[PDB]
RNA sequence: GCAGUCAAGCGUUCAUAGCGACAUUGCUUUUUGAUUCUUCGAUGUCGGCUCUUCCUAUCAUACCGAAGCAGAAUUCGGUAAGCGUUGGAUUGUUCACCCACUAAUAGGGAACGUGAGCUGGGUUUAGACCGUCGUGAGACAGGUUAGUUUUACCCUACUGAU
RNA sequence: AAUGGAUUAACGAGAUUCCCACUGUCCCUAUCUA
């Protein structure tokens, strides 16, 4: 062809960085991921995978995910409490701060 | 897909478990359902069932054997009331079929009285022959004898019993001396109002 | 609701508004774009002779001479003197984001103010030299 | 001719009687009706102060809007807050039956959680919730000092 | 279109196809008129049934001539499997018979509406309706033999495998009873019988596999005996154009 | 002729005759039947309708596109004082 | 590389956000799309159901990396509080107000170097370099104005849309310091940023993604532990046919 | 809903009936669109098929490039200027009518979208939301 | 009905003249009609007439009658009354057929806007027929008499129902009333091909034009016909050009 | 349709004095899907806005049946009228035919439903022109334009009210 | 072809077609006064 292969060459010819710095930049893999097992589909001992936590109490349109009970507070005793979000006038999220 | 696949699926899996029970219990019941459809099916479903049931008894018994009326003038003439105020009952239109001739060239509308329309002009006619039993589609050349008046001879009304002069060029018949015959006389046998065909028996 | 106010203030027939027009004068780059638009077929003065204060195209260069010498165009000059009334002025009136409000008023007094007045001075320097 | 707010052709030539289904003019309204599947949100108490305060608001206010309801006074009794719109008008007697059959949809099973109840005045384009807000926002007035 | 032919609905035999269309114009159209009516209503009643039945035969015929894969200019491979298997002469003659049979229905419908406008009574307009339906039934009863052929080539053309000649294939050719079916069963997912007799596969069987992130298809052959090299069995002739046309190893 | 454009009927034939009622208190036509194992429980109640108001609500509904979102909606408020009992009535089933 | 489909849509980057240290998914209907991330990522990093302005399209309203996270103006205070409770205290969260709200279509980034929309303001060009800690460059990919949709990145490598010129890749690879390939995803869809999500060790794309299309994505993003991107030259014979 | 539109579509006010000229929001080259019919519409005597925000309509082009004029093509409406109801307690409306044009699969023809895109339209159609520079 | 009146006047007449446009007779005339005349009515004569010949120059209209003389006699004619061309000639031509028939109906067949009902007005030399530059004039034919022998009949104009022959030259012939085009601006590059550079610049006289989308606005700013708001009306200027193409206010002609 | 052919039956008893179902052959413009661009005198007035009801000979939706029915789709066929059958483009026009949507754009009746509901668009006076015929008054093969029928308070019916 | 024909500026409570502007004619009805 020799008129169409330069279109295909736009995919094949990779790019090169030309290395343009002093600063070194490295990828980041957190070591909890490296230490983690690989999920196996059929296994006597595997993790629950909340697909399956969903199915055992109702189907897909009737199970109710608590968006809470999965987040990090300094005390888990108040993980279910309620932000007031309004007092008399002038809603709360404009007033709260550190100190 | 991927050539014939059901008959391979018959071999390697079987039809069903009760496929030989259900099929055998079909024609055990079909002796009772033929008498059931003939007593039901009210209104034209009992007509076409009886036409196909009677066509089966004929087809099975063959295997055992193996081993001019008068035409009024109030019809074929239409009162054409012309003008703005529809009171001019003068003009007439032929409502039956007509051979018009080869070179015709219509007269003016102010001058004419009798109207031969465009759609009812059969030029060619089915010419059946009693000897050799062959129907040939031949053109008409002239209208010699018309019954019920000598007046419709000049007009050309082609109802029934009208003797027309039909050419014979494709047949190529041989005469005495053998010059060749190119024309005959044929008599029409059906009203062309009922169908656009004009059937004419060539007189032998 | 009424008869006259519906004719001019529908959603279809809305003008630009006072908020954006103060932004167009405030810098020297957007002034030179609007004074030098590329000519367009779907615009009344064929994309020339555009007033920046009144968001309005004029038919002819004669129709800028008679438009600037009028009480209609001396509204919009007097209208655009001060702080352009954003949303932030209305929130500061209820006791809400003063420091967001007062810092913008601090910048219009210091920086954005005399940059605008040195642009409106050059428009009268230019529209008198060409007309 | 003869008007435009009407049915034009009221009948054909047979039968020679206006039939019972051709929409003539007459009484509108003041019929009895039955509307089913209305869902209770809130059952407050008369002795309970701060009925209108939910778990979010925490502002001690009653469900009575400012200056009361329109053509109806104050609430100070038990009440039922049921969604949608009950047939009838204000200061009229309604009767509340219960459900006639076991309902099947998931909409009959939801545990509602109110987040805010409006109490701005219905006698105008009301903006304020409590009469302490209106004095907070306006500032003091001439008849005050 | 290309690569597959499954989208042809049906065709009935002439005893059934005449039974459908004439039943269709009895149920749809109105059916009751009286002799005391105006002549314009009686004439325009039978004008409706001639044209509506006339379109009824054509809309079935337009479902035949559009569906069948138009054997000239498909591809010289798909033309030439159908040459050996379906016999191009009988294929092209029968479809051209229906195209002749379609145009004659248009001629009879356009005449017997045009002749019917001068019927001066009920006893004349009825006869033009019956002669318009009869001369259409003559075309159908005459077409009884080409319809039964086209039904059986419709049931076989859906079950042909889907191949593309421009795609990369590979042909597996050799003698009968060698192992070329058993080779195909282990190389790819396909239901091809492995019975130990000579001519098991009578048609081209295709299976798909993947090498180096691509799509390959493996076309099986029936296996051949060359003996006179000019004339050969139609089962065996399917191999030769699979070798000639298909541009792959 | 045959009406040339089919269209639905204007108005519902079920709620006829459209006429003024017999009393301002609408009568109850039928009650939930009887489950004769349950405790004693009243089946209806009567109160006075008074006005409307708005309600926001965090919609906890599985499957919807407004799952875990907020929804404004309008409710009625029916004034409901306590209601005092003064009588008992018994009914004998006849074949009428 | 994993094929996964939101309810029946192959578009993944519209509906999900994936960084090195956290993942963000929508709340649509059932938790089949949610568990398909936990099959690959697991307990290690927080995968958070959230909405942005009550919408499902959260992969195009936010933009962030393993340091910081940016949410637009229309994000309610509840959806802003809900994100902070879920994520640990390393990741910065800041509501950004701008003219334009689609932060996903506008800010394409890795942990190190980000590109922005050209008409973006100078005030947030400060804010992106502060929160994300990255170098900001004002650039178009072959003259397309939305850099978040037609260009995907990670610290490993990046993928651009196939209308990009040969000259424009090498000019732009000097800025990002990563290898780049004009690629297609989900059978020739040019929108490569919304088509897939990717971090430095995982890629999730649609079911419409074909087997040659996984070959480039696995290679240019260096996903396995024995793929140094040099084997994309050994995959040339696949790409000649495609 | 129909093809391409993921999810369901709630009831909003019908702003654009048949024969309503609206602006064109992409860089394809059309200036105004001209609606001829609305897909997913009802059927009632004497009504007009009315469009809304986030619908697909068949629309012609009156002003634009001569390659684009005189052919019907689908289009998705992104701005309305008739006040509708978000389900949190606010009504809102835009300045003008606008629509982008697309294939029946729902995939965009242009590369960018000028002006703000509606929120209900951006949820229903993913390929619009990839090309939307501004949401709401 | 437009074919029902055609098959009435073909059957009636003896000599059918056929008017052909001198601008372009080969795209004008008919295709199914002349083939029909030899097969079912062979005894009829079917002569051609080239009218509107003052619109075309001298040597070109003399070249059209010579090329067509090999099949039909093909008179050359101009259709007006106060200054005619060929008035005594076609009168003398009809004295030759009626002498062979020693009444004779003569119908005027033709293509629309080619001048059937203006040639009767110069044969009768009075205002018999309705003439107007819009195409759709008559619904019915009318008997028009002279010599006591020759009867003039004017059918309405006939468009052969071919798909091509063109999609867009149907506007370039006087067939469609050009008020009813949905988009007339696309046909403006069509009339640049027909009309030369000098002929279009001898009438509007402005300047040199390129890129016909520009040429319309060159005219629309000079005519001063513009929408409210300073906007050049692309429709109302393109309509006037496509009329002046058909009415003959611009000189265009296909070369022989 | 005509002209044959074949023959279970019919003809006072009856093959062959003579009829003839069920089948079938005669061509009815060319055996290789090329096209046929052919609309051939509807002599006559209803059509449409609003609105209701009724048949089934069912176009959709409910449930079955049968076919090379792998699925997907799609056809034939039955029971069924509960419910639903549209928006536009050219002539007074129905007649005749497209464009798009739709699950589907099914067929009919009720004085060819419906003028003391509307419409006067068209149907039918007197004014006027052009064309044909007539010496003429005038009529038309015909075309164009202009143009008065206007209750209800009566008994019944129906929707509401004592 | 003074049974008068072709042409044409200006003028017209004359006959017909379209384009901008515009709007409850219409989608689809609501409300106020005498
Ligand atoms: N300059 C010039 N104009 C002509 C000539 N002949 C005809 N025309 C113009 O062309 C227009 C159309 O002529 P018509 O008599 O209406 O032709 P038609 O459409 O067949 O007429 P009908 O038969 O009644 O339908 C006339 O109005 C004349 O103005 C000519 O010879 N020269
Ligand atoms: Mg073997
Ligand atoms: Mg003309």
């Amino acid at each position: 062809s020799q008129s169409r292969i330069n279109n295909v060459l736009n995919k094949i010819h990779v790019a090169q960085p030309q290395a343009r710095d002093d600063v070194k930049r490295t990828p980041f893999i957190p070591e909890s991921v490296k230490n983690l097992k690989k999920y196996d589909p059929e296994d006597p001992n595997r993790r629950k995978l909340a697909r399956d936590i969903e199915a055992e109490n109702g189907g897909a349109g009737v199970f109710n995910v608590n968006l809470k009970d999965k987040y990090l507070l300094e005390d888990d005793e108040w993980k279910n409490d309620i932000m007031p979000e309004i007092l008399d006038g002038k809603n709360v999220y404009d007033f709260l701060d550190p100190e | 897909p991927q050539n014939d696949y059901i008959e391979r699926h018959i071999k390697q899996h079987g039809k069903r478990l009760d496929h030989e029970e259900r099929k055998r219990k079909r024609e055990a019941r079909e002796s009772h359902k033929i008498s059931e459809r003939a007593q039901k099916l009210t209104g034209w479903k009992g007509k076409q069932f009886a036409k196909k049931r009677y066509a089966e008894k004929v087809s099975m018994r063959k295997k055992i054997k193996a081993h001019v009326r008068g035409i009024s003038e109030e019809e074929m003439f239409k009162v054409i009331k012309t003008g703005k105020s529809r009171s001019k009952s003068w003009k007439r239109m032929i409502t039956k079929h007509t051979f018009v001739g080869e070179g015709f060239t219509r007269r003016p509308v102010k001058m004419e009285r009798i109207i031969r329309p465009s759609a009812l002009r059969q030029k060619k006619a089915n010419v059946t022959h009693p000897e050799l039993g062959v129907t040939v589609f031949l053109p008409i050349l002239a209208v010699k004898k018309n019954p019920q008046s000598p007046m419709y001879t000049q007009l050309g009304v082609l109802t029934k019993g009208t003797i027309i002069e039909v050419n014979v060029s494709e047949l190529g018949m041989v005469t005495a001396g053998g010059k060749v015959v190119w024309g005959k006389y044929a008599q029409v046998t059906n009203e062309p109002d009922r169908d656009g065909c004009v059937n004419a028996v060539l007189l032998v | 609701m009424g008869r006259y106010s519906v004719k001019r203030y529908k959603t279809k027939r809305r003008t630009r508004d006072l908020d954006l027009i103060y932004n167009d004068l405030s810098t020297k780059e957007s002034v030179q774009k609007l004074l030098n638009q590329p000519l367009d077929e779907t615009k009344p003065g064929l994309g020339q002779h555009y007033c920046i204060h009144c968001a309005k195209y004029m038919e002819t260069a004669i129709a800028l001479k008679t438009h600037l010498k009028g009480k209609v165009h001396k509204r919009r000059v007097k209208e655009l003197r001060g702080v352009p009334y954003t949303q932030e002025v209305s929130d500061a009136a209820a006791g809400y984001n003063l420091n967001k409000f007062l810092n913008r008023v601090q910048e219009i007094t210091q920086s954005v103010g005399p940059e605008k007045e040195s642009n409106e001075a050059l428009l009268k320097e230019h529209l008198d030299s060409t007309l | 001719h003869r008007g435009l707010r009407k049915v034009a052709c009221i009948g054909a030539w047979h039968p020679a009687h206006v039939m019972w289904s051709v929409a003539r003019a007459g009484q509108r309204g003041y019929h009895s009706r039955t509307s089913i599947n209305h869902k209770i949100y809130r059952v407050g108490k008369g002795d309970d102060e701060a009925n209108g305060a939910t778990s979010f608001d925490r502002t001690k206010k009653t469900i009575t809007p400012m200056g009361g309801f329109v053509h109806y006074g104050e609430i100070k009794n038990d009440f039922i807050m049921v969604k949608g719109c009950i047939p009838g008008n204000r200061k009229r007697i309604v009767t509340l039956r219960k459900s006639l059959y076991t309902n099947t949809s998931r909409k009959a099973l939801e545990e509602v959680s109110l987040k805010w109840i409006d109490t701005a005045s219905k006698f105008g384009k009301g903006r304020f919730q409590t009469p302490a807000e209106k004095h907070a926002f306006m500032g003091t007035l001439k008849k005050d000092l | 279109m290309q690569l597959s032919w499954k989208d042809i609905p049906t065709v009935a035999p002439a005893n059934d196809l005449l039974d459908i269309v004439l039943n269709r114009t009895q149920r749809k159209t109105p059916t009751v008129i009286r002799p005391g009516f105006k002549i314009t209503r009686i004439r325009a009643f039978y004008m409706r049934k001639v044209k509506y039945t006339g379109e009824g035969f054509v809309e079935k015929f337009e479902d035949i001539l559009k569906g069948f894969p138009n054997i000239n200019d498909v591809h010289p491979f798909h033309r030439d499997l159908m040459d050996t298997l379906y016999e191009k002469n009988h294929y092209k003659i029968s479809l051209a018979a229906i195209s002749r049979a379609k145009s004659l229905v248009e001629q009879v419908a356009r005449d017997y509406v045009r002749l019917l406008k001068f019927g001066q009574s009920l006893f004349q307009c009825k006869q033009l309706k019956r002669a318009a339906l009869g001369r259409m039934a003559t075309i159908v009863k005459k077409l009884r033999d080409p319809l039964a052929y086209l039904e059986q080539v419709r049931q076989h053309i859906g079950r042909l495998p889907s191949i593309d000649p421009n795609t990369r294939t590979l042909l597996i050719c050799g003698y009968p009873n060698v192992g070329k079916s058993s080779f195909l069963r282990c190389i790819t997912k396909s239901d091809v019988d492995v019975q130990p007799y000579a001519f098991t596969t009578k048609s081209l069987y295709v299976g798909h596999f993947d090498y180096k992130y691509l799509r390959f298809q493996a076309i099986d052959t029936p296996g051949i005996l060359d003996r006179p090299t000019e004339e050969m069995n139609n089962i065996e002739m399917q191999s030769i154009y699979a070798i000639a046309h298909l541009r792959s190893c | 002729s045959h009406r040339k454009y089919e269209a639905p009927r204007h108005g519902h034939l079920g709620f006829l005759p459209r006429k003024r009622a017999a009393s301002i208190r609408a009568r109850v036509k039928a009650f939930p039947k009887d489950d004769r194992s349950k405790p004693v429980a009243l089946t209806s109640f009567l109160g006075y309708k008074a006005g409307m108001t708005t309600i926001v609500r965090d919609l906890d509904r599985p499957g919807s596109k407004f799952h875990k979102r907020e929804v404004v909606e309008a409710v009625t408020v029916v004034d409901t004082p306590p209601v005092v009992v003064v009588g008992v009535v018994g009914y004998v089933e006849t074949p009428r | 590389a994993t094929r996964t489909q939101f309810e029946n849509s192959n578009e993944i980057g519209v509906f999900s956000k994936l960084t090195n240290t956290y993942c963000l998914v929508a709340v649509g209907g059932s938790e089949n799309f949610y568990s398909a991330f936990e099959a690959e990522l697991g307990d290690a990093i927080p995968i958070v159901h959230t909405t942005i302005a009550g919408t499902r399209i959260i992969g195009r309203m936010t933009a962030g990396n393993r340091r910081g996270l940016l949410v637009p103006t229309q994000t309610t205070d509840q959806e802003l509080q809900h994100l902070r409770n879920s994520l640990p205290d390393s990741v910065k969260i800041q509501r950004v107000e701008e003219r334009l709200s689609a932060l996903g279509n506008v800010i394409c980034c890795n942990d190190y170097v980000a590109l922005v929309h050209p008409d973006i303001d100078r005030e947030t060009e400060e804010l992106i370099s502060d929160v994300l800690g990255v170098e900001v460059f004002r650039q178009t990919i072959s003259g397309n104005i939305l850099v978040g949709s037609y260009c995907s990145l990670s610290n490993q490598g990046g993928l651009v849309h196939p209308q990009t010129s040969v000259q424009d890749q090498e000019e732009l690879s000097s800025l990002l310091q990563v290898p780049l390939v004009a690629g297609t995803v989900n059978r020739g869809s040019s929108v490569v940023g919304a088509g897939m999500v990717v971090n430095d060790y995982l890629a999730v794309t649609g079911l419409d993604t074909t087997a040659p299309e996984l070959s480039v994505i696995e290679s240019i993003f260096r996903l396995q532990d024995a793929q140094p991107e040099s084997i994309s030259g050994n995959l040339r014979d696949t790409l000649i046919e495609t | 809903s129909g093809n391409g539109a993921q999810g369901t579509k709630f009831r909003i006010s019908l702003g654009l009936p048949v024969g309503a000229i609206m602006n064109c929001a992409d860089n394809s080259g059309a200036r105004n669109l001209y609606i001829i019919a609305v897909k997913g519409s009802g059927s009632r005597l004497n009504r007009l098929p009315a469009a809304s925000l986030g619908d697909m309509v068949m629309a012609t082009v009156k002003k634009g490039k001569p390659e684009l004029r005189k052919k019907v093509m689908p289009a998705i409406v992104v701005r309305q200027a008739k006040s509708w109801r978000r389900r949190d307690g606010v009504f809102l409306y835009f300045e003008d009518n606008a629509g982008v044009i697309a294939n029946p699969k729902g995939e965009m023809k242009g590369s960018a979208i000028t002006g703000p895109v509606g929120k209900e339209c951006a949820d229903l159609w993913p390929r619009v939301a990839s090309n939307s520079g501004v949401v709401v | 009905r437009i074919w029902n009146e055609l098959y009435k006047v073909i059957d009636s007449s003896d000599v059918v003249i056929h008017v052909l446009d001198a601008r372009d007779p080969l795209g004008t005339r008919c295709k199914s009609v002349e083939e029909y005349m030899k097969k079912e009515t062979p005894h009829k004569h079917l002569i051609y007439v080239l009218n509107k010949c003052d619109l075309v120059p001298t040597w070109v209209a003399a070249a059209w009658v010579k090329h067509l003389s090999k099949e039909r006699p093909t008179l050359a004619f101009h259709a007006s009354i106060t200054n005619s061309f060929g008035k005594g000639s076609l009168i003398q031509l009809l004295r030759q057929f009626s002498q062979l028939h020693t009444q004779i109906s003569v119908g005027f067949i033709g293509y629309p806007n080619t001048g059937k009902s203006s040639i009767i007005n110069t044969l009768r030399k009075k205002k018999v027929c309705q003439v107007a530059p819009i195409p759709g004039e008559t619904k019915v034919w009318q008997y028009i008499t002279l010599m006591k022998r020759i009867f003039l009949i004017d059918c309405p104009g006939i468009v052969p129902p071919s798909s091509k022959d063109s999609e867009e030259d149907i506007l370039f012939r006087g067939v469609v009333r050009v008020e009813h085009v949905t988009h007339p601006e696309q046909y403006i590059p069509g009339v640049l091909k027909r009309c030369q550079v000098k002929h279009l610049e001898r009438t509007y006289e402005i300047s040199g034009w390129k890129d016909a989308t520009e040429f319309i606005e060159i005219l629309a700013r000079k005519q001063g016909r513009l929408l409210k708001g300073g906007e050049p009306d692309e429709s109302g200027v393109s309509k006037q050009i496509l009329n002046d193409f058909n009415r003959g206010k611009i000189p265009w002609f296909v070369l022989p």
